[PDB]
DNA sequence: TTGAAAGGGAGAAGTGAAAGTGGGAAATTCCTCTGT
DNA sequence: CAGAGGAATTTCCCACTTTCACTTCTCCCTTTCA
């Protein structure tokens, strides 16, 4: 009862991937997979399923709002221009593979400008309907042909969209959004099968996307009385939204939690914390229990990987 | 008369402003200033106090002090300078409104123009001086007055300059300070590990610096033990007296090396009885002087020269000696495994990138030169290097070239067209086996560095080897007919075809 | 009870230049507290 | 209501790593010589 479809093998790596802008030169490493490792890299996958021979892959970058729409960051390196990569595949293989993509970090000053001229060549090329530009005539398709004459009137929308859009952008997440293509009778990638968004990609140099770190610290032991002052080095992170966690995996799906006591003024400088120990579960205790400790964000509970933290009876 | 400048401006401290900051920006603080008093640049003339003039302008740090690019901005501020009309009836006089605003390095050169354009140039330094590199975190005040002689004519005395003002914003010049330590007490044998936090630093160019009666110290860390520029962790030097029966107030501080400055100390008592970064070349002038790597040694004493051994990868005798240095710096680089303290075998695939990854990262390093490549006697295959400026004593489209030339016998040509060519090829085993036969194959051997007449044993079948290799699988040219087996003429003959 | 070297073919290794990588930090711009 | 100073946004560039575009070697036989 099916059809051919596309489908997301792997999904490109979430966190620490850096975003450039253009004066930093191009190609500092590709968008990671999910899977991607220390010394065994992998990278974003989709696989046409239903297969249709060849077949031509593109993908755009999307926002991550309720409403998907166009990025005014874009996508470079091995197969792209415009912010659009465009890659074939399917002669036997259906299994498409996405090495070599960066994400353009375009300027806010930049992002109007941007944002028009990419829903522009949208409204007017063939590739996606009225979905990511604006709910209006969204026909235009790959249908008869690619391209349209830009009415007078139809150049405000894209205006208005752009200007209300630019607003709502936000530069530091960023989707992906694959489209493939199936041959014409004339042998042209004409047949358009259903778009698949990626998982939300964030920008590992904004503070608050920040892939949370504890780089060093004081002790790494205190008395279960706790009180006692630590000196923790991490990565940056902000002062009015970081909390030090501590925890134990109880018996029995439990789970004990101790914070650590602080104000945003003992942060220092973004790269430092200056705490005191929280008490642990219980005063007296027979031998030296260990825990973990982790730096949390507020805002998102996102976390950063546990140490070890020995606390030892009074 | 003269000038003399009795409040010095603050040197560190307060930062420059870009114009696009504008604003209210504050002044230039005066030596004395404290958070509660705030003092101003002022100038005394000595023997003259009447009508005249002041311009107050901004010129290099160092010698030759030219006007410097960044420009003064205020009250009776224009073009980048300050100029005010004295007071008549005083002989001291106060600049309460300076603002130093820095331009961009984008926008130095018309900053530098405009400065030659508007005669603002105390000290006449020729264009030519006038340029070079310039400081855009420090500047002096240049002060040029002018009174007038015994009744009548204008009298401008020598400028005169004001200490430094350092930009406070710019990283190598901003002002030092703790500002919470770890621990302030520990052994009188040092050793105790502080973690300090302090303002912007450089990890290259910093220290912890211990004093006191008559003393000095300092604590050791690695750049590495630098974290993001705010925070130090180091160990407590020995104290100058290793036998305590009493505690001692010490003093601690913050000092960059490049220019003594220091910071406010820290008070620190003595009592009683993190991976640091590998940089290639110094990595591996340490794993040669170890004498842990068979055959990576060194070939005098100076050690100004060095071996490393370089057996071809493809031989299957090939040993974990053959190939440790080069295993070594994948390793400290995290790209493999270290040992016990899994892992596979496939440790073999591995080593002609270890091999390359090290040969191309000693080249980029551009602290080596290769005096002899030695990786061919196959009893000792290896590379000698020396070390930059010390005694450095370095010791298809080619064909189409050579068959025009056709300089030595045996070659020329059958086919007036281009693209049919005879050249020669006699089997090396003949009792009439000449040196200069297989001259067309000497010629690409020494047109690669391959070969050099004078230090060089020459190797005939491998000239021809890599004569013919070359040609082989070449795609756009191939062989045509083959007398090489002829016992008279031997010889072969191919041609080309994009 | 195929001897000593030279010759070939394949294809992995080896090469210097020139991009590509991954990060940290410097330059610039903004903007919030301090304490109206 | 500045305006000192903490951050956020952008720009540079260090110090190698990998790849590009070819060229050479070891392997493992074959041929050729005397």
């Amino acid at each position: 009862m099916d059809g051919p479809y596309l489908q997301i093998l792997e999904q490109p790596k979430q966190r620490g991937f850096r975003f450039r802008y253009v004066c930093e030169g191009p190609s500092h490493g590709g968008l990671p997979g999910a899977s991607s490792e220390k010394n065994k890299k992998s990278y974003p996958q989709v696989k046409i399923c239903n297969y249709v021979g060849p077949a031509k892959v593109i993908v755009q970058l999307v926002t991550n709002g309720k409403n998907i729409h166009l990025h005014a960051h874009s996508l470079v390196g091995k197969h792209c221009e415009d912010g659009i990569c465009t890659v074939t595949a399917g002669p036997k293989d259906m299994v498409v593979g996405f090495a070599n993509l960066g994400i353009l970090h375009v300027t806010k000053k930049k992002v109007f400008e941007t944002l028009e001229a990419r829903m522009t060549e949208a409204c007017i090329r063939g590739y996606n309907p009225g979905l990511l530009v604006h709910p209006d005539l969204a026909y235009l398709q790959a249908e008869g042909g690619g391209d349209r004459q830009l009415g007078d009137r139809e150049k405000e929308l894209i205006r208005q969209a752009a200007l209300q859009q630019t607003k709502e952008m936000d530069l530091s997440v960023v989707r992906l959004m694959f489209t493939a293509f199936l041959p014409d009778s004339t042998g042209s990638f004409t047949r358009r099968l259903e778009p698949v968004v990626s998982d939300a990609i964030y920008d590992s140099k904004a503070p608050n996307a920040s892939n949370l770190k504890i780089v060093r610290m004081d002790r790494t032991a205190g008395c279960v009385t706790g009180g006692e002052e630590i000196y923790l080095l991490c990565d940056k992170v902000q002062k009015d939204d970081i909390q030090i966690r501590f925890y134990e995996e109880e018996e029995n799906g439990g789970v004990w939690e101790g914070f650590g006591d602080f104000s945003p003024t003992d942060v220092h400088r973004q790269f430092a914390i200056v705490f005191k120990t929280p008490k642990y579960k219980d005063i007296n205790i027979t031998k030296p229990a260990s825990v973990f400790v982790q730096l949390r964000r507020k805002s998102d509970l996102e976390t950063s990987e546990p140490k070890p933290f020995l606390y030892y009876p009074e | 008369g003269y000038v003399e400048i009795i409040e010095q401006p603050k040197q560190r401290g307060m930062r420059f402003r870009y114009k696009c900051e504008g604003r209210s920006a504050g002044s230039i603080p005066g030596e004395r200033s404290t958070d509660t008093t705030k003092t101003h640049p002022t100038i005394k003339i000595n023997g003259y106090t009447g009508p005249g003039t002041v311009r107050i302008s901004l010129v290099t740090k160092d010698p030759p002090h030219r006007p410097h690019p960044h420009e003064l901005v205020g009250k009776d501020c224009r073009d980048g300078f300050y100029e005010a009309e004295l007071c008549p009836d005083r002989c001291i006089h106060s600049f309460q409104n300076l603002g130093i605003q820095c331009v961009k390095k984008r926008d130095l050169e018309q900053a530098i123009s405009q400065r030659i354009q508007t005669n603002n140039n105390p000290f006449q330094v020729p264009i030519e001086e006038q340029r070079g590199d310039y400081d855009l975190n420090a500047v002096r005040l240049c002060f040029q007055v002018t009174v007038r002689d015994p009744s009548g004519r204008p009298l401008r005395l020598p400028p005169v300059l004001s200490h430094p003002i350092f930009d406070n914003r710019a990283p190598n010049t901003a002002e030092l300070k703790i500002c919470r330590v770890n621990r302030n007490s520990g052994s009188c044998l040092g050793g105790d590990e502080i973690f300090l936090l302090c303002d912007k630093v450089q990890k290259e160019d910093i220290e912890v610096y211990f004093t006191g009666p008559g003393w000095e110290a300092r604590g050791s860390f690695s750049q590495a033990d630098v974290h993001r520029q705010v925070a130090i962790v180091f160990r407590t030097p020995p104290y100058a007296d290793p036998s305590l029966q009493a505690p001692v107030r010490v003093s601690m501080q913050l000092r960059r090396p490049s220019d003594r400055e220091l910071s406010e100390p820290m008070e620190f008592q003595y009592l009683p009885d993190a991976a640091p970064r590998v940089l290639f070349g110094e990595w591996l002038l340490g794993e040669i002087s170890s004498g842990c790597y068979e055959g990576l040694q060194w070939l005098d004493e100076a050690r100004t020269c060095f071996r490393v051994p370089w057996k071809h990868f493809a031989r299957k005798d090939l040993s974990e000696a053959d190939a440790r240095i080069f295993k070594a710096w994948a390793v400290a680089r995290g790209r493999w495994p270290p040992s016990s303290r899994p892992p596979p075998e496939a440790e073999t695939a591995e080593r002609a990138g270890w091999k390359t990854n090290f040969r191309c990262a000693l080249r980029s390093t551009r602290r080596f030169v290769m005096l002899r490549d030695n990786s061919g006697d196959p009893a000792d295959q290896h590379k000698v290097y020396a070390l930059s400026g010390s005694l450095s004593s370095d010791s298809l489209p080619w064909l189409v070239s050579q068959l025009d030339l056709g300089q030595l016998e045996g070659v020329a040509w059958v086919n007036k067209s281009r693209t049919r060519f005879r050249i020669p090829w006699k089997h090396g085993l003949r009792q009439d086996a000449q040196q200069e036969d297989f001259g067309i194959f000497q010629a690409w051997a020494e047109a690669t560095g391959a070969y050099v007449p004078g230090r060089d044993k020459p190797d005939l079948p491998t000239w021809k080897r890599n004569f013919r290799s070359a040609l082989n699988r070449k795609e756009g040219l191939r062989l045509a007919e083959d007398r090489s087996k002829d016992p008279h003429d031997p010889h072969k003959i191919y041609e080309f075809v994009n």
